[PDB]
């Protein structure tokens, strides 16, 4: 198992992977149940923290800020 | 933006009302940043307000040529980092889905928590995250790789 491979997993997720390096990564995931599982676990986690982009400022937030100003 | 700079120009010259436009445009983003860093509604609204008030107070210090949001985020990030550290007791010596995500976000060290929230919740670039945190683009990349790995340990089992 090349210790290099998680660096490939991360370059992929950065949108940074080389076209050459992408083919190498794809080849290893296909023949490695532990490196699919690792890469599947990061993608899941990313997906789950992306589903928390819904927060908005409480009611009358602006009005509160403007009264607090000098 | 074109609009915000124009609003900033009004603020500097005496027009306090024109700041309200700056608050509306960024209120949700800034409150969201503090709430996902702190995980508590009461401290979030507090620090989000302080960031905007501090932004107004120091508006003349702001370089008009640089991006304003980057400036405002830096203020908010520094207030929340500071609060997170204050909580740590030894500081002055020396099954709902998104709430489960939230509580797992708080188990990340502030240096990885920041980049994950800015990159994955707030959808900023590495270049802008660096500017906000005053660290090289290389270092932010590294922190994200570590954050993704820390995040994986916490969230895989959901
Ligand atoms: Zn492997």
């Amino acid at each position: 198992c090349p210790e290099q491979i998680v660096q490939l997993m991360h370059m992929h997720l950065d949108g940074d992977i080389l076209p050459k390096d992408e083919h190498v990564l794809n080849e290893h995931l296909e023949t490695c149940e532990k490196c699919r599982k690792h890469f599947y676990e990061m993608e899941k986690s990313i997906a789950l923290v992306r589903s928390t982009s819904h927060v908005e400022a409480p009611a009358d937030f602006t009005a509160n800020v403007m009264a607090k100003l000098p | 933006e074109m609009m915000i700079k124009k609003r900033i120009k009004q603020v500097k010259k005496g027009d306090q009302d024109a700041f309200a436009d700056i608050v509306d445009i960024y209120k949700d983003k800034i409150y969201q940043l503090c709430y996902r860093m702190l995980g508590n509604v009461h401290e979030a609204e507090d620090i989000a307000q302080e960031a905007f008030i501090r932004a107004y107070v120091n508006i003349d210090s702001f370089d008009i040529n640089r991006k304003f949001s980057t400036w405002l985020y830096r203020i908010a990030t520094n207030l929340t980092i500071d609060r997170i550290r204050k909580k740590k007791p030894d500081y002055y010596l020396d099954l709902e889905l998104s709430n489960t995500i939230q509580q797992k976000i708080l188990k990340l060290p502030d240096k990885y928590r920041t980049v994950i929230v800015l990159k994955y919740i707030d959808e900023l670039s590495l270049i802008e995250i660096g500017e906000i945190l005053n660290i090289p683009v290389g270092t932010v990349k590294t922190r994200i790789h570590r954050g993704r790995e820390a995040l994986r340990k916490q969230l895989r089992d959901l």
